[PDB]
């Protein structure tokens, strides 16, 4: 029934799952063995075993075993069967050639084959959930190999991403804007929605709204498995609203290369907010069209609006709701292309959002994600574009590439796609 | 000669012009030898120091004294290029034709080492231009065998 | 005097694979000189269409070669392109047949011509070596045992492979029969875009020297004739496993031979010759003393339009870079 | 991947290599006996790197030890440590190379060679996943420089796909007077520009004025100099050596560090300067150790970084510190210094900090830097080498042992192409 396939490449993808598998499994109830004393939406993304024990419907991989060996020894090690846990032996050192290429060519059949196994277990399978670095050479490189392998194997099914654009505060590699583009454009035609997570965006949010000095992955792994879990909440939750993989692309895609939404999520408030009430669904629904909120830097005021997703849940009462998009609507100045309804979409969850318990999250009564298809969003790619263009202009470490059977053609390929992009997001409510 | 004779040889390897005449002064060895056999002049031989070697000279230091491998300052000034060192030792009383344990004379060490201007004034106080090494070989054969045309045509009127 | 590098561009007729799937032949052509790509136009020495001759080709392209070396000059003649653009085709081709062979056997035959009519008072000596770049290794093409020959310096800091097989030829029967040989041993694997993808770089080079009997004059004069792998996508090739190796050296080496180019047309103080082997043979074709004529290969399929663009764009690049060449004296100070 | 195969060749080599081994010995808790005695996981988290693990509680360095010379090998087995080596990775000639480039390369150095191979050989067969192999080596001898670069280039045709990384020790007159060292020296860069992925540039005129000047040491030795050698070959491996997310393996710091292939020759530096066994305590702030590790004074190489441009730069930082002023102050230094940095590689400078200090301090900084200032060290070699060349001294040394004056030429050209190449990336402009 409406099943939903989740694929964790290289170390972001892997350890970002580690946080949204956790999350979870408290939002249904299970416990790390599999078990839960409580059919039901939370189906699509668990099996279940003649046991009892509901098993996640997905896939781990990593070229290298280092990140994966901690979840087959951590907390959680009973929820995965072993067969769902891939790893290899070497790493795509950073070098999207060796993910693509090199290294990523091993193991793409073997990773084929456990998606294969978990597909045959699925008698409604909508599709696959893709979460990647941009940065890494296996989130990179391998990604767009298994992107592209996977469109051939399962043709038409929904293919959906979770992103994690770098930033230098947490970059490892100096070549990341190389393999960030080269990614883009490879998975642009397989992919019909992703949702980019700008990691500057959650740095941000955790020093400023969480007041953590230094966030480290974990504090922001911790803030993307929220937002990630509001996105499938409406595929694990029984909802009106994005309840399958077809319904995220008819309601934020209108154009098919225009496929990267924005994603704004409040309250997000400190563990140590200790006198500071609850904050109402007017408050909430504000803070969502202040750039501060935002998953990626951006600013939308500066861009058009093509799609908005309002997504709460908890305590939030639908004349609440309307109150504040009115409200919304005589303030800001929000703007929609001229092409397109000028009109909300709102879901409505009754279960208020979950927090690990030794979190910096605090326990908020009501929030609210909104996913907003803005023009805005072609800042994002001019940053990267510009570093990408600073580095080739020189050839600076193109050699690693071409060593790996890449020609020079695919980085002037990949930047004219760019270009072209970047013109979409122009014409695209001129 | 004790704690002032390491001293020497490090103030004269050094280049320490000061600190040579205070331990001269002080008593310094002039001859005080180091691992090698090197004494204070051999040093500044090697580090064309020569207003140490003069200092040195003065004091009496022993112009043809021969470290481990039989070399003698000449040898070593001849080696290193030092053309004024060379012109000094020279001056102060030193054997042209001195022969270390390979069999090597400054004219060979100069010859192998391409310096021009030394082989000149080493020939101008004698060298030995016949002077066989334990290799069998003359300074005109070492220069025909590193290849060295303008030392060769040097060589070739006196050989 | 001086005079920049000759760039001429040729096109092939879409083949069988492009022809039995969709694609829409996409050059249009201006003159004996434009091509037209996307109401681009990218404009050379001299373009030829489709339909253009092996004949055709070298009395437009070398011809003028072989009077130059003879004169005392140096001549390079490289055939660049995608892979299966037909390098090798333009350079080789039905080596025996005699409107189907390519430009190194129609040189062969026009350099004894030529000396069959010149002064009978005019000693030649004419050497031969063949060789290839596989794998980024100088393996002989007339010695199987030089396996891994080596870019050395000569006195006037010119890069020459040193050790190759030196073979004194007197007649072209003798030379194509060294060409036959070498051909032979010449790596070739099968790419889904060409069944007989050429896996090396191949450098055929004719070393002419002569001496007149009256003037005491000597003159001397390299000819490099070089068949170039092809720049290729793994997509496109289908290439794994040790066909793929052979592409990763194939793309290095092609890079690199860009990054050179890029270099002199931009007048960079450098010049990284000392990137690729290839590259450094390459150097006096390159930067100093040789008249150098490159044949860019395109494939006039709507398939191959951006790497077609990209060959196009380094020809363009390349026809800017002036040579520095003057006549071969062979003298003693 | 996992394991470095580690080759020490020569008396630098040995020497150097020998307080590597025990200076990360008492890092990573073992004692001269192979036995673990620390006292923290993260010591033995990533052992696997250096070490084999042998039949029972013992760790045994994955190191081939070489030389042309007897006196060395036994001065190593004499050692502290030197009972922790596996005693058929010592292999040793009884010849000596007599500080001849020529012999080292083609006579008795070949004669050695396949000696050495057999024991690099079974040590990366043993491998699970082979990173790649670490040389320890002088320029300025005759083993170390010649046999150290006919080994690089024998085990890089053996394994073409793994990462060849060397700490080389350019040759002072400061230090020793052995006339022919610009020839071995320049001899050897040329095999290095060719042959290895990365080479760190430990050079003897920096560390004896880092001795003389800083230090107050009037007459500086081996192990004064040594010591300093130990400090930064410690602080160049920590990332290698622990958990970690930056530069964790050798391909990752060669993907991180250089933009141009034969642009591999690192200036390292750190902070504290510190002598040997000497207290100490008063421990350095972040500020401090952010400026003293950016400073001419603290590079291992005696070229002045303000005189070029850096491409890339790697920064670790070692002790219990706030990474939030960690943060800071690398900013501050990037941003001051904007000059410094090439424009057209954006966020060039990497920083890692590890918790475990180096044993003596508490807090410590180590940079590895691809500055085109090193061009400076080249010329110095370079300047010294034609002088010589100039007048055909000591070729018969050479030519005697089968070598071709062409090698000379053709080693010259290829070290002055790559001072050209320095100086081209120093000028170029983003625009
Ligand atoms: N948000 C977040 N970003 C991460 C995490 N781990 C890595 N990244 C980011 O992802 C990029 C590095 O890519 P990785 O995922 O670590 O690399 P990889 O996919 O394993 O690829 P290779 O190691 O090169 O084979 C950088 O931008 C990092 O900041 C994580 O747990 N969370
Ligand atoms: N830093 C350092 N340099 C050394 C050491 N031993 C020798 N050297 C230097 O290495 C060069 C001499 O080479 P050496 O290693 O003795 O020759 P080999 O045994 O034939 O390789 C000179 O530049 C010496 O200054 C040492 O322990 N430490
Ligand atoms: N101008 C041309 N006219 C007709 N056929 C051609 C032409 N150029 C190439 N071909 C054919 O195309 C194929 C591939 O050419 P080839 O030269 O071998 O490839 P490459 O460019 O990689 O060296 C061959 O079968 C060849 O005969
Ligand atoms: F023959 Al090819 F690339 F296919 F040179
Ligand atoms: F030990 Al050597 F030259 F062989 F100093
Ligand atoms: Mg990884
Ligand atoms: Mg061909
Ligand atoms: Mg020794």
């Amino acid at each position: 029934m409406r099943e939903c396939i989740s694929i964790h490449v290289g170390q972001a993808g892997v350890q970002i799952g580690n946080a949204c598998w956790e999350l979870y499994c408290l939002e249904h109830g299970i416990q790390p063995d599999g078990q839960m004393p409580s059919d039901d939406s939370f189906n699509t993304f668990f099996s279940e075993t003649g046991a009892g024990k509901h098993v996640p419907r997905a896939v781990f991989v990593d070229l290298e075993p280092t990140v994966i060996d901690e979840v087959r020894t951590g907390t959680y090690r009973q929820l995965f069967h072993p067969e769902q846990l891939i790893t290899g032996k070497e790493d795509a050192a950073n070098n999207y050639a060796r993910g693509h290429y090199t290294i990523g060519k091993e193991i793409i059949d073997l990773v084929l084959d456990r998606i294969r196994k978990l597909a045959d277990q699925c008698t409604g399978l909508q599709g696959f959930l893709v979460f990647h670095s941009f940065g890494g050479g296996t989130g990179s490189g391998f990604t767009s190999l298994l992107m592209e392998r996977l469109s051939v194997d399962y043709g038409k099914k929904s293919k959906l991403e979770f992103s994690i654009y770098p930033a230098p505060q947490v970059s490892t590699a100096v070549v990341e804007p190389y393999n960030s583009i080269l990614t883009t454009h490879t998975t642009l035609e397989h992919s019909d929605c992703a949702f980019m997570v700008d990691n500057e965006a959650i740095y941000d949010i955790c020093r400023r709204n969480l007041d953590i000095e230094r966030p480290t992955y974990t504090n922001l792994n911790r803030l993307i498995s929220q937002i990630v879990s509001s996105i499938t909440a409406s595929l694990r939750f029984d909802g009106a609203l994005n309840v399958d993989l077809t319904e995220f692309q008819t309601n934020l895609v209108p154009y098919p290369r225009i496929h990267f939404p924005l994603a704004t999520y409040a309250p997000v408030i400190s563990a140590e907010k200790a006198y500071h009430e609850q904050l109402s669904v007017a408050e909430i629904t504000n803070a969502c069209f202040e750039p501060a909120n935002q998953m990626v830097k951006c600013d939308p005021r500066h861009g058009k609006y093509m799609a908005c997703c309002l997504l709460y849940r908890g305590d939030v009462v639908p004349k609440d709701v309307n109150a504040a998009i009115a409200t919304i609507k005589t303030k800001r100045s929000i703007q929609f292309v001229d092409w397109c309804p000028t009109g909300f979409k709102v879901g409505i969850n009754y279960q208020p959002p979950t927090v690990v318990p030794g979190g910096d999250l605090a326990k908020v009564q009501r929030a609210v994600c909104m996913l907003s298809n803005t023009t805005a969003i072609a800042e994002a790619w001019a940053r990267l574009d510009h570093k990408f263009d600073l580095m080739y202009a020189k050839r600076a470490f193109v050699h690693w590439y071409v060593g790996e059977g890449m020609e020079e053609g695919e980085f002037s390929e990949a930047r004219e796609d760019m270009a072209a992009l970047e013109k979409d997001y122009e014409e695209v409510g001129v | 000669g004790s704690d002032l004779g390491k001293k020497l040889l490090e103030a004269a390897r050094a280049g320490q012009d000061d600190e040579v005449r205070i331990l001269m002064a002080n008593g310094a060895d002039v001859n005080a030898e180091d691992d090698s056999g090197k004494t204070p002049l051999h040093l500044a031989a090697i580090k064309g120091h020569l207003e140490i070697v003069e200092v040195l000279l003065k004091h009496g230091a022993d112009v043809n004294a021969a470290d481990k491998m039989g070399d003698t300052p000449l040898h070593l000034a001849a080696l290193y290029g030092h053309l004024e060192i060379v012109e000094v030792l020279l001056k102060n009383g030193a054997d042209v034709n001195a022969t270390d344990t390979y069999g090597f004379t400054p004219l060979h060490l100069a010859a192998d080492a391409g310096h021009l201007e030394i082989v000149e004034v080493l020939l101008k106080y004698g060298a030995d231009v016949n002077a066989q090494d334990k290799f069998g070989k003359t300074a005109f054969d070492i220069s025909i065998d590193n290849g060295n045309e303008d030392l060769a045509e040097i060589l070739q009127k006196l050989n | 005097a001086e005079s920049n590098i000759k760039v001429m561009c040729r096109f092939r007729p879409l083949n069988e694979s492009e022809v039995n799937r969709g694609d829409k032949y996409i050059a249009k052509f201006q003159g004996e000189d434009t091509v037209v790509i996307a109401s681009k136009p990218y404009a050379f020495d001299r373009v030829f269409q489709s339909s253009t001759s092996q004949e055709q080709v070298y009395n437009d392209a070398a011809k003028k070669i072989v009077k130059d070396v003879l004169e005392g000059y140096n001549g390079t003649i490289f055939a660049y392109g995608q892979t299966s653009s037909g390098k090798t085709h333009t350079m080789e081709g039905k080596l025996h047949d005699p409107e189907g062979m390519g430009i190194i056997p129609r040189i062969v035959q026009d350099i004894f011509n030529y000396i069959y009519s010149m002064d009978e008072n005019l000693e030649f000596h004419i050497k031969v070596s063949y060789f290839e770049i596989y794998l980024d290794k100088i393996r002989d093409l007339l010695d199987v045992s030089k396996t891994n020959l080596s870019v050395h310096e000569d006195k006037n800091r010119v890069p020459y492979v040193k050790g190759a097989t030196e073979r004194f030829v007197s007649s072209p029967d003798e030379v194509m029969d060294t060409i036959d040989e070498g051909k032979s041993n010449r790596h070739v694997a099968v790419t889904n875009m060409n069944e007989h993808s050429s896996r090396s770089h191949s450098i055929f080079l004719i070393n002419v020297k002569q001496e007149n009997t009256q003037t005491e004059q000597k003159l001397s004069g390299k000819l490099y004739l070089v068949d170039l792998a092809g720049s290729e996508k793994v997509s496109k090739t289908g290439a794994e496993g040790a066909v793929l190796d052979e592409a990763k050296n194939i793309n290095k080496s092609l890079s690199a031979l860009g990054n050179v180019i890029s270099a002199l047309a931009e007048g960079s103080t450098y010049v990284p010759y000392r990137d690729s082997k290839m590259t450094r043979i390459l150097q006096d074709s390159l930067g100093g003393n040789a008249r150098t004529t490159i044949v860019i290969c395109c494939s006039p399929s709507s398939y191959n339009e951006s790497e077609t663009k990209s060959t196009l764009l380094f020809g363009q690049r390349a026809k800017t870079i002036k040579n520095t060449v003057s006549v071969n004296v062979e003298l003693t100070a | 991947m996992r394991e470095i195969v580690h080759i020490q060749a020569g008396q630098c080599g040995n020497q150097i290599g020998a307080k590597f081994w025990e200076v990360i010995s008492d890092e990573h808790g073992i004692d001269p006996t192979g036995s673990y005695h620390g006292d923290s996981d993260l010591q033995l988290e990533r052992i696997n790197v250096y070490y084999n693990e042998a039949t029972g509680n013992k760790y045994v360095p994955r190191a081939i030890l070489v030389d042309l010379e007897p006196g060395t090998m036994d001065s190593v087995r004499s050692g502290p440590f030197g009972q922790i080596f596996r005693p058929d990775n010592f292999v040793f000639g009884q010849s000596g190379a007599g500080n001849n480039w020529a012999k080292g390369h083609y006579t008795e150095g070949a004669e050695l060679v396949d000696s050495v191979l057999d024991v690099v050989r079974k040590e990366s067969e043993s491998c699970d996943c082979l990173q790649g192999f670490q040389l320890t080596h002088s320029l300025g001898g005759g083993t170390g420089s010649g046999m150290g670069t006919l080994l690089i280039s024998k085990i890089r045709e053996e394994y073409p796909d793994r990462i060849m990384n060397t700490f080389s020790v350019m040759p002072s007159p400061k230090v020793s007077d052995t006339v022919v060292e610009p020839y071995n020296a320049t001899l050897s860069v040329h095999q290095l520009v060719e042959n290895t992925d990365e080479t760190y540039s430990i050079d003897n005129e920096a560390l004896y004025d880092i001795c003389f000047r800083t230090l107050k040491l009037t007459t500086p030795t081996y192990g004064d100099l040594n010591h300093l050698v130990s400090a930064t070959m410690s602080g160049v491996t920590t990332c290698l050596r622990f958990p970690g997310q930056l530069n964790a393996d050798l391909r990752k710091l060669a993907v991180n560090m250089v933009p141009f292939p034969r642009l591999h020759f690192f200036m390292p530096g750190f902070a504290p300067l510190t002598s040997r066994g000497s207290q100490q305590y008063r421990a350095l702030t972040v500020p401090e150790l952010t400026q003293q590790m950016f400073d001419s004074k603290n590079m291992m190489a005696a070229c002045d970084p303000r005189h070029g441009r850096y491409l890339t730069v790697a920064a670790i930082f070692r002790g219990r510190m706030s990474m939030k002023e960690v943060d800071e102050q690398m900013l501050n230094v990037q941003n001051k210094n904007s000059s410094y940095f090439v424009e057209w590689i954006p966020n060039n400078v990497k920083t890692a900090v590890c918790d475990i200090p180096p044993r003596g301090l508490k807090m410590s900084a180590t940079f590895i830097g691809n500055s085109t200032a090193i061009q400076e060290l080249f010329k110095r070699i370079s300047e010294q080498f034609t002088a010589m060349f100039r007048r055909k001294a000591f070729l018969h040394w050479y030519t005697g042992e089968g070598m071709d004056e062409m090698e000379f030429t053709e080693a010259e050209s290829n070290m002055n192409d790559l001072v050209s190449e320095y100086q081209q990336y120093q000028d170029a402009t983003a625009d």
